[PDB]
């Protein structure tokens, strides 16, 4: 019947308006997230400056930090920053399938696959992959704060402070594009002796000049550039003195730097979820207006059909009256 | 068509031969009878069709009875107009035919030559007792694979498959592979396209269905199965594709 056709047409219109709304809405979410990940650039910046500073002054063959103590290859743990809301593209499923690949990798190295977990969807994917060691599942941390960062940071610090987890790794889709993000596992533990963090793929990300998601529109589609500005690479002063210790301050900054990379990683996974959700809703809006045109095409086709039935009713009258 | 049927009846009764009997277009025959009754001074019953259309097409199908002297393998065609199955021509035909291959327009927009919606066609011959239980079993498997694929298309359309499940994606690529392997070239079909078709036998088809729905072919590529006749021919085509790097 015609009105049901008109009805589902309007339904498609409602969902199309909603689809554009969802794309722009999570775009706004990701915009505040871009603000968010940039809002810590001074912290990690001066951190890395002091890091290269005291790594120059570190200069030793005898001192050590506990995170810097690479331990025996007995159990690697897997850190999984994730997304929270379902169908946010498939950054959830792509990073989780890559996480299953990591389960295979730590089953190939025999390194007793503990799994740190973030995100309620990540918590559910861990909860639905019941054949693994779920280390400490962190919740879906909506615009994650340094509090939850401190908590799961402390989880990392305690467990990797033990040899129990030796040399853990952190899976997150770094927000490269609003369209692409395959998962990347940065080498989370043991902490970097150069300070330049590595991938669990093995790629030593630079200590000084590193990538960070920002967003800019090259043409009418707003876009995502993982831009890289290098921080100040001065050391601390020659007039500056180490008031407590060189070695203990290294051991302390390890918690700080681990926290900094961890907060950035959770920000990376959250922004990736925001972007992929936005992209899915945008593509959905495109498909929506497409299906709308197809539906309205058949609708006016049926309008002609109803007119034709009227013409038939007219035609019988021509022999009738 | 009546004269064609009459000489065919000489073949099926006089000669008592097996009547290979192809004919097209019966919907055009209906359209001719429609405009003929429009000339005749009789009230055109359906959208354009004559009232006479019913018993006429019945008389058409009724001479087309497979006689005992010569059974009448009568392949006919309906110019299924306007893509209206509920056009009373195709509706009226859908009874009287024994096995109507429903040819899609859409699978040729997918490029399948032949473009039959095998979902939409139906056989009196479709039975485990008739086709073999293996045949109708794998057939129902592939059929419901198609049905699930078509149901999956709804959520696939707007949202896309990233919201779908992994068993959903498993079935989706599986029946996608089924649809692609359903595409095979046809023998004389080259004059448009260029491909020399494979006269694809039923059992090699059965093994290909077995590999596809059984997910043996789930490492072979969907595009490699496109217009690929045998599952071995699909395997060689996939070997070409996997060679292509």
């Amino acid at each position: 019947n015609l009105r049901e056709l008109r009805d589902r047409i309007g339904s498609v219109k409602n969902t199309q308006k909603i689809t554009e709304a969802m794309k722009l809405v999570a775009a706004a979410k990701v915009r505040r997230a871009q603000e968010a990940v940039v809002n810590g650039r001074p912290f990690s910046e001066t951190l890395v400056e002091v890091l290269y500073n005291m790594n120059e002054q570190l200069q030793t063959e005898d001192v050590d930090v506990p995170l810097t103590k690479i331990r025996t290859v007995k159990k690697v743990a897997l850190m999984v920053v994730t997304g929270d809301r379902g169908l946010c593209g498939g950054f959830n499923n792509m990073l989780l399938k890559k996480a299953e690949s990591r389960i295979a990798e730590l089953k190939k190295l025999g390194v007793d696959y503990t799994i740190i977990s973030i995100g309620k969807k990540g918590n559910t994917y861990f909860i639905r992959r019941p054949e693994i060691p779920v280390d400490r599942y962190f919740d879906g941390t909506n615009l994650p704060t340094a509090k939850e960062a401190q908590a799961i940071a402390d989880d990392v610090f305690s467990l990797f402070v033990s040899e129990e987890v030796d040399k853990v790794e952190m899976l997150y889709t770094k927000f490269v594009s609003l369209v692409k993000s395959d998962p990347v596992i940065h080498t989370l533990l043991p902490l970097s002796p150069k300070g330049e963090i590595c991938d669990i793929n093995g790629k030593c990300v630079d200590a000084a000049e590193d990538e960070l998601f920002r967003l800019t529109t090259k043409e009418g589609k707003l876009t995502v550039e993982r831009d890289m500005i290098k921080t100040e690479t001065p050391a601390f002063s020659p007039i500056l003195e180490f008031e407590q210790d060189p070695a203990q301050i290294l051991d302390a900054l390890l918690p700080l730097y681990l926290n900094s990379q961890i907060l950035r990683a959770l920000q990376e996974s959250l922004a990736s979820e925001l972007a992929a959700r936005m992209t899915a809703m945008s593509n959905a809006t495109d498909n929506a207006n497409e299906l709308k045109k197809t539906l309205s095409i058949n609708y006016n086709r049926a309008r002609q059909a109803k007119i034709t039935g009227e013409i038939l009713e007219i035609v019988a009258g021509a022999n009738a009256c | 068509g009546l004269t064609a049927l009459t000489m065919a009846e000489y073949f099926r009764d006089v000669n008592e031969q097996d009547v290979l009997l192809f004919i097209d277009n019966i919907f055009r025959f209906v359209q001719a009878g429609s405009e003929v009754s429009a000339l005749l001074g009789r009230m055109p019953s359906a959208v354009g069709y004559q009232p006479t259309l019913s018993t006429e097409m019945g008389s058409l199908q009724e001479r087309i009875t497979s006689t005992k002297e010569g059974s009448i393998t009568s392949i006919q065609a309906v110019y299924v107009p306007a893509d209206d199955l509920t056009d009373p021509a195709p509706a009226t035909t859908f009874a009287h035919l024994d096995a109507t291959t429903v040819l899609s327009r859409g699978l040729a927009a997918k490029g399948i030559y032949p473009a039959v919606d095998p979902l939409d066609s139906t056989s009196t011959m479709l039975q485990p007792r008739i086709v073999g239980e293996e045949h109708y079993e794998i057939a129902q498997r592939v059929k419901e694979t198609l049905q699930r694929y078509k149901e999956l298309q709804d959520i696939i359309a707007i949202l896309g498959l990233d919201e779908l499940s992994e068993e959903d994606r498993l079935t989706v690529a599986r029946a996608r592979k089924i649809e692609r392997f359903l595409s095979q070239p046809f023998f004389v079909a080259e004059v448009f396209t260029g491909s020399p078709g494979k006269y694809v036998g039923l059992a090699e088809t059965i093994r290909g269905f077995q590999l596809i729905l059984s997910g043996e072919l789930d490492s072979l590529p969907e595009q490699a199965f496109y217009l690929v006749g045998n599952i071995d021919e699909a395997t060689a085509k996939a070997m070409n594709l996997e060679m292509e790097s």
